[PDB]
């Protein structure tokens, strides 16, 4: 049928939504590690403030 | 003998007055000693707080 040129685009957006999903998950993982590291930096600055 | 007896009691008051004067110097030095020690303890805890 005419569903050939439909198929060539419905293969690539499934190989691309997968990279979006993977990359958004990498951003989410990095964000939550930074959030932890930042909330530990807060403690260290507060310790410097106490010394002041 | 009378002129020498009363002239001897002139030096006796002056030597007694030097004991008094020097023990006023000593009274000031004993307060500087405690203050320098207490100040030395405070500067140490600051140099520890700055090493932190």
């Amino acid at each position: 049928s005419h569903m050939k040129d439909v198929q060539t685009e419905t293969f690539s957006v499934a190989e691309s939504i997968e990279e979006i999903s993977k990359a958004n998950e990498e951003i989410t993982n990095q964000l939550l590690g930074i959030s932890k590291e930042m909330d530990n930096i807060s403690t260290r600055i507060e310790s410097i403030s106490a010394s002041v | 003998v009378e002129e020498g007896t009363k002239l001897a009691d002139e030096a006796d008051e002056k030597l007694n007055s030097i004991v008094g004067a020097v023990e006023r110097i000593n009274e000031m030095l004993q307060n500087i000693a405690a203050a320098i020690e207490e100040q030395t303890a405070a500067v140490d805890e600051i140099t520890t707080a700055m090493t932190e």
